[PDB]
């Protein structure tokens, strides 16, 4: 939680850390470094633009999540239960917070596919308090709500492709209103 | 796709802030049209005057062909 | 945004003077309008999808405007105005209650006008729709809270130019 | 059309078109006579398939056109049938294009919003398409046929 | 080139300011016959439901005078507001107007009276058409009714006419009771209330006995506003330390109390063993209409 | 089995009762109507 | 349409 | 229920309840008596209030029980009352907790998908709700009647 | 979350059945228990802070986790222990107002065990203090909302348990 | 005010305010005469309220009015005093809106940075509200005392 | 973005028209045309790198662009200009197999002229690459497909001129 670094890109005139932060940015959303599974980079145009200073961060950070890229990784090899999780993961910086979160991501989901999903994640309130519109996404801590912080850590403590289970497959509800 | 060129100035309400900040709070940047009406409610919440908004891609009346 | 009340509390404090008898009055005033508002607000919500369907079909349908060549023409753009229609009643409701127009400048009035004139949206258009948003409410919750919703939405009208 | 929508899906990926998007590109342009053929034949008639469509629906449908249904009235029933003929000229911009692509635009996105708003019902919408399919299905070679019916399957299932 | 909908629309804008009143009152009851059946639910009818308030609560003369003015295009607030209103919720709102006038809340057309020479063959046109064909000339008929600022104006205004015998009871001649009740169904309240003691009582239907001249007096100024109760039969005996105790039944040919047009009514007047009343009891008698019930 | 709240069946004999009068068959005919014409114009 |  | 209401709000500020909201609470559970009688008096005409509503229904909307209607046939129109009597014991569950939520959490969310799976015109349901306001709003006084119908309006509000 | 009231909604909506009069008995007793949640309610949230202190000095200080290598040892600890005393007691707080404790198994037990368990936080010191803390603010309340107040610490306690 | 919480409440859900939400709104302005009442005796008594806390304080903490205090010298403890009024002065906006954010927006966000900048013992200015609190508690009932005691803690509790 | 075939729907759907008899001559003019453009780019695809290589060798190396000074020095410089030429060519493609320019417009122009301005790239040697780049193109494509090439990458060129 201390030994950390947070990419907040706040100038575009040193292009070193524009590359900083843009490698930082892969490394958040995808896990990792990008040249061992692409063949040549599809987000060139995408660091251009950031590096012109014509998007902010948190465009590249989109732009990064409604990739085919991103698809590949993160959505094709997974049910959307897992998509939810490993979204807010990336892009939030923690688990999902309970059942009214993952039904409002399975709709998302469900009608209108991935693309919307990040788009959901990303423009939403919450990111920008916490993240805003000039700093890469990272691993957060939180404290609340319950849960949270046992499942975010369970998150962030596997390796990328460690297995393929659910860490929160969904709430086990308290009060099951109409049963 | 239809994308704006939005300019916003965005201030800092419940805190003081002491990193630099101004690329936060005075900024320019390309909304792709789907994201523009509720990137402006968002901005509009926070507090952030919009102060220019542009169609820098595409043209408007379009029927077909928005990509 | 500022509701009545805090409206005449910033009106002291940028003079950094405490709430004097005047300043008593119109925070009276404002809690004597209470009950009233609160009821066209509760008529406005029940009515809402109602008010714009009937506030469109009087002034937007079977005309140019939805013809082809018309901006309104296509479901998605059809969609896209009864959108902005919805969200101008709510936000004229939420002025009403709160007796003051600032939420209509920070979250109505506030690029608006500029991504209208961006897109094409003919703002003719939109502010006969939006008078006739003001007709039909009106009609539903009487004549001195539609008078007092009319002012909102007139100020959105005229903030559109 | 075809076209937009296969450069689309290959500068998503930053690269040229695969050996799959320029097959499939030229396929659909030594094809295009026999896409301008089903378009002309769905144009022609476009005044019977819609009257033949409504007719049909009514028989289905006979509450949307009975005291109290959304097309109800004589300039009802002619706004309903209207907006047959406009579903009818998208679905021979869907043929001659090749995509799906200007049948969203123009008339599936926010359609469910639209009609919501007006209170037509719109599975019956939907059933008045899979009426003008079953009436223009008659008026062309079977080929044409199937051709034609994709894109109106598409409108059908867009509108459930 | 039938083209009938359209033509038969021309006909009746032609027709003058009472012709056409006329006329679409009398399509209301050809409704469910001849003509279609209305659906005031595919109407937005809260729209006009504070309207439909305001003309109830007017007196009988105001509310000829307010659907004149919507036949004439006079520029009240009523036809401003009807004008503002969408074809559907214009024509549920004149059904509902017909709807009343016939269950006696609003005032009818003149009494007797006869559909023009004209008026009647516009009629019989739309009663011919299919079921859509007539809703959308009903619908045209009324749309253009009301105040609308710009291109409008009728040639002549239709204003209503300008327009009490005494009551026969079976088995009672009691004078006392037949001035009340010809003062009652006349509405002369500052005469019916000296029929009354000083500190008399009356018992108005679901309440308790009010006790009290001026209370008395006051109850008619406010819930028998244009109200009239027929006596049909009755029977008058003394009770006791000299009071005569009348019974006398009838009917109220006007809502009252959640009461209908049809509603069988009961007089039980005690009234001094030298004149006016003491007390009086009026009771609605239930029946299958019992549209007047409460819950707790 | 016993009826059970929720089940339509407890709602039957209202909507016998009830007997709600369905709408006459419709005369409509697509082929005589002229859409151009009819359509509202406003 | 039967429930039954 | 107003007291959930009002935890949720106050957790989700991390802060204990506000006097405001601990006033509102004193006051709802000492206005207690009185919210129950209304329950009570709306269960105990229940069967009048669905009926009479019901058959108002009918004749406002006769296509929704004409031939293609949702509701046409005896099995249909059965439903559809279980269906108003469905949102009449809502409302009452409403009136109860001084909050819609118990309304919104086991009848509203959802509900547009749930009509357009069915077919139902969603909009003739915010018809029978509106028409149950009335029946039940004559068989109280205008003051009960008011703490009601603001319930009711809230149904309808949201379907519609 | 569920409250008293919403209890007996919810037990009559899985049976599709309306309020009878046993259920409106049972809305009558929490009614009646309103005056006596809120008093309480309001007197803890006024001296949380002091109820925390006082169960702290009783129950950890001086002791093998505040000395170093203790797991409230560090500012940072310690202040992380004060903050879920505080959750604990606020929530009790909800709960008790509630009149049901299904808050505290949705908001504070919900991988409660794992989160401690995880992070070396010790479970039987943790219950020592809760349990100091209902002592305290029995001694505040009275008997008879200490001893409502004690059910719903002592849930939480049973809970990490 | 109460009255902008729940529109921003009901802005966040893009929604219409719910009946509780209009209920406690209601509430709110009926008690707006109370409100007021406190308002006015605080106005009226601010002269003799700050000049007795400031005594107060001062006693308590003569450092701060010697040699080397802040406050030191009657330029310097005139200036505190005036400090002293604008918190009361802000206190009164929150008696009025029924809300501590007035308090926060116009004298708490940042106080802490000012100041230490100005080298004032912050916690010597929270124990100036606490006097404060004492005398203008004497000046009103126990209720009306009570009221506006949650706005003075604020202050206090936002100095620590 | 429009391709040609959705140029004449558009052009269509504002008039609210089906396709006419001139609507469907200039589909079949670019039926006609569709052969000629799909193998121009599968020629262009597989020689794109080679293509843009000799452009650049005959247009900017061993030129003080290419020299300190110049502003295809350093070799983040360089890059970025290999980088915009591969978009030129590749983007000219797809304006050239879709028949319009609009793709152009919406995803390689917008913006460019202020950035190249601001940024000091030099125009006029900018648009001697993409002349280079025609000339290579014409040469691999044939005279007329390389015709078709040359108005999109000629676009281009006016775009930052
Ligand atoms: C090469 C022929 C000439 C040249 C090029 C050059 N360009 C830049 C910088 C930028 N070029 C672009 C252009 C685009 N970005 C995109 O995403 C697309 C759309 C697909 C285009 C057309 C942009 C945005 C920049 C700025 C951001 C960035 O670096 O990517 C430079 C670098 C300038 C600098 O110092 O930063 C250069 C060198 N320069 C020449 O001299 C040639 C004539
Ligand atoms: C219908 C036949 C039965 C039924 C269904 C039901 N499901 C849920 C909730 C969820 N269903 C899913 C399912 C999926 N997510 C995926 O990614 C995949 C792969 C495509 C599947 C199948 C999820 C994740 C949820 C939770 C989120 C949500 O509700 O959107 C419910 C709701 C349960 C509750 O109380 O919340 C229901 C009712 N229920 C039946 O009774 C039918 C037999
Ligand atoms: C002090 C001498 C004067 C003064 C200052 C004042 N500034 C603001 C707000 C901001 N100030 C800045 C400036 C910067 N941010 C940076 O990152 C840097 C670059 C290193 C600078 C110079 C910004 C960006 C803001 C807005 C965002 C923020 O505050 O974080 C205010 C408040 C404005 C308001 O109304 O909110 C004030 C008061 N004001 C005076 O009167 C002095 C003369
Ligand atoms: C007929 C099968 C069904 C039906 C139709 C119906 N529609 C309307 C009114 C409108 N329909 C549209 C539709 C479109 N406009 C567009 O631009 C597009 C894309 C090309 C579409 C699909 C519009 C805009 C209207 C509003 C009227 C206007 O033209 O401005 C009505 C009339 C409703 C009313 O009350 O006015 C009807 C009857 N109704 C049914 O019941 C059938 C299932
Ligand atoms: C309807 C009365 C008229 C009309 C509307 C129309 N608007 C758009 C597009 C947009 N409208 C907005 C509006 C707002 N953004 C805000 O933050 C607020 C405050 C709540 C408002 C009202 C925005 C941002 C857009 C663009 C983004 C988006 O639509 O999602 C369109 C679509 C235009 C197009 O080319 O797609 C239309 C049709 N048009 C008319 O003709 C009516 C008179
Ligand atoms: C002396 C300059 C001031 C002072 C000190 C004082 N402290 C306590 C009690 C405690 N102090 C600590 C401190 C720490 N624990 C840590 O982990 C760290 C960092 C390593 C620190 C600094 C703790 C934990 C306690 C609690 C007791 C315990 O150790 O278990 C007291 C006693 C308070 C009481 O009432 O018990 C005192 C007196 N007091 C002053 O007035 C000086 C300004
Ligand atoms: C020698 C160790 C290897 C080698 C070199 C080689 N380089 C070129 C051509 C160029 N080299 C550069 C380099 C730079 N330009 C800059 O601005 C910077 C930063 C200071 C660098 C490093 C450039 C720009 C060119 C282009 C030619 C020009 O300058 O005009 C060649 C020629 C390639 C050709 O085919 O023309 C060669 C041979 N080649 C090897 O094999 C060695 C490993
Ligand atoms: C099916 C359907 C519907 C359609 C519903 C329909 C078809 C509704 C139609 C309802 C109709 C036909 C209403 C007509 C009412 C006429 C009245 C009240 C006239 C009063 C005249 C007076 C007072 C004049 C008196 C006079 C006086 C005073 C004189 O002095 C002398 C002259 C005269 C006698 C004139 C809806 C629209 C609801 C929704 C859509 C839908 O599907």
């Amino acid at each position: 939680r201390q030994q950390t670094k947070v990419f907040k890109l706040v100038s575009t005139y040193d292009k070193v850390a524009v590359k900083n932060a843009i490698r930082a940015a892969y490394r958040q959303v995808f896990e990792r470094d990008l040249e061992p599974y692409i063949i040549n980079s599809e987000f060139t145009a995408l660091e251009s633009k950031l590096s012109n200073n014509e998007i902010n961060v948190k465009e590249f950070i989109e732009g990064l999540g409604t990739s085919e890229l991103y698809m590949k990784e993160f959505y094709a090899p997974y049910p959307n239960t897992k998509v939810i999780e490993m979204g807010t993961k990336h892009f939030l910086g923690r688990a999902p917070l309970n059942q009214k979160e993952i039904q409002q991501y399975n709709q998302i989901l469900a009608s209108q596919g991935l693309k919307a999903f990040i788009g959901a994640m990303v423009n939403g309130m919450e990111y920008l308090q916490t993240f805003g519109e000039d700093t890469v996404p990272y691993r957060r801590f939180p404290t609340l709500p319950a849960a949270n912080f046992p499942n975010t850590e369970r998150l962030y403590n596997k390796l990328t492709k460690q297995d393929k289970e659910l860490v929160v497959p969904s709430f086990t509800p308290v009060v099951k209103v109409g049963g | 796709m239809r994308m704006f060129r939005i300019t916003a100035c965005v201030p800092s309400q419940t805190r003081i802030r002491t990193q630099r900040e101004l690329q936060n709070t005075y900024f320019t940047k390309l909304v792709p049209y789907d994201n523009w009406f509720r990137e402006q409610q968002r901005i509009m919440k926070m507090g952030g005057k919009i102060v220019k908004v542009e169609l820098a891609t595409g043209r408007p009346g379009t029927n077909a062909g928005l990509a | 945004m500022q509701d009545a009340i805090t409206a005449v509390i910033n009106s002291a404090d940028v003079q950094g003077k405490y709430l004097d008898g005047a300043a008593m009055d119109k925070l009276k005033s404002y809690f004597a309008s209470g009950e009233l508002r609160v009821r066209a607000a509760s008529v406005i919500s029940a009515n809402a999808a109602t008010i714009v369907k009937e506030a469109v079909a009087k002034s937007l349908l079977y005309s140019d405007v939805t013809r082809p060549g018309g901006n309104m023409y296509t479901t998605r753009r059809y969609a896209a105005c009864i959108r902005d229609l919805d969200y101008y009643l709510r936000y004229a409701t939420y002025a009403m209650l709160a007796g003051d127009a600032s939420i209509l400048d920070e979250r109505v009035l506030n690029g608006l006008k500029e991504t209208y004139n961006s897109l094409g949206v003919p703002i003719s258009s939109t502010v006969q729709a939006i008078q006739a948003i003001k007709e039909v409410t009106a009609s539903l919750v009487g004549a001195d809270a539609g008078k007092e919703m009319g002012v909102y939405l007139d100020y959105i009208c005229s903030g559109l130019s | 059309s075809i076209v937009t929508k296969s450069i689309v899906n290959a500068d998503a990926e930053a690269r040229y078109l695969s050996p799959g998007e320029l097959d499939r590109i030229k396929a659909f342009v030594t094809g295009g006579a026999a896409r301008l053929r089903i378009a002309e034949t769905l144009t022609g008639s476009r005044e019977t398939i819609v009257k033949q469509a409504g007719d049909r629906l009514f028989q289905k449908r006979p509450d949307i056109v009975s005291p109290g249904g959304n097309a109800y009235g004589e300039e009802m029933t002619a706004t309903c049938l209207r907006d047959m003929d406009y579903y009818l000229r998208l679905v021979t911009y869907g043929v001659v294009s090749g995509d799906v692509t200007p049948i969203e635009e123009i008339g599936l996105v926010g359609v469910r919003e639209m009609y919501r708003s007006l209170g037509t019902p719109i599975e019956a919408v939907a059933q008045s398409v899979r009426e003008m399919k079953e009436v223009a299905s008659g008026l062309m070679s079977s080929d044409d046929a199937a051709e034609a019916s994709a894109y109106f399957d598409f409108v059908i299932g867009k509108m459930s | 080139a039938a083209d009938v909908v359209p033509a038969t629309i021309a006909r009746f804008s032609q027709l003058n300011a009472e012709d056409q009143l006329a006329l679409i009152w009398f399509a209301y009851l050809e409704m469910g016959k001849t003509l279609t059946i209305a659906a005031p639910g595919a109407a937005s009818m809260q729209l006009a439901e504070n309207a439909l308030k305001e003309i109830q609560a007017m007196g009988p003369l105001q509310q000829t005078q307010a659907m004149c003015d919507l036949a004439n295009r006079a520029d009240t607030p009523l036809c401003r507001t009807y004008a503002s209103w969408s074809p559907n919720i214009k024509l549920g709102f004149w059904y509902r107007l017909g709807e009343l006038m016939e269950q006696g809340f609003v005032a009818p057309i003149p009494a007797g009276y006869q559909l023009s020479a004209n008026a009647n063959a516009v009629l019989a046109t739309i009663q011919g058409l299919e079921s859509g064909q007539q809703i959308t000339v009903l619908r045209n008929a009324v749309v253009d009714m009301g105040f609308t600022a710009g291109k409008d104006g009728k040639r002549i205004a239709e204003p209503v006419v300008p327009p009490r015998t005494k009551v026969s009871i079976e088995g009672v001649t009691n004078a006392t009771v037949l001035n009340y009740m010809d003062n009652l169904n006349a509405n002369d309240f500052d005469t019916l209330i000296e029929l009354f003691t000083s500190d008399g009582a009356l018992q108005p239907p679901f309440q308790r006995p009010i006790v009290g001249k001026e209370n008395v007096l006051r109850f008619f100024r406010e819930e028998c506003q244009n109200l009239k109760l027929i006596p049909e039969r009755g029977v008058t005996e003394p009770a006791e330390d000299g009071f005569t105790q009348i019974k006398v039944t009838g009917k109220v040919q006007t809502p009252w109390f959640g009461g209908n047009v049809g509603m069988n009514i009961a007089w039980r007047f005690l009234l001094n063993p030298e004149g006016k009343i003491f007390f009086v009891a009026i009771d609605l008698l239930a029946s299958p209409k019992e549209l007047l019930n409460f819950a707790r | 089995k016993k009826l059970t709240a929720g089940n339509p069946m407890n709602f039957l004999g209202m909507a016998r009762s009830i007997n709600p009068a369905a709408n006459t068959i419709p005369k409509v005919s697509a082929q005589n109507i002229n859409i151009e014409a009819s359509v509202p114009r406003r | 349409r039967r429930f039954i």
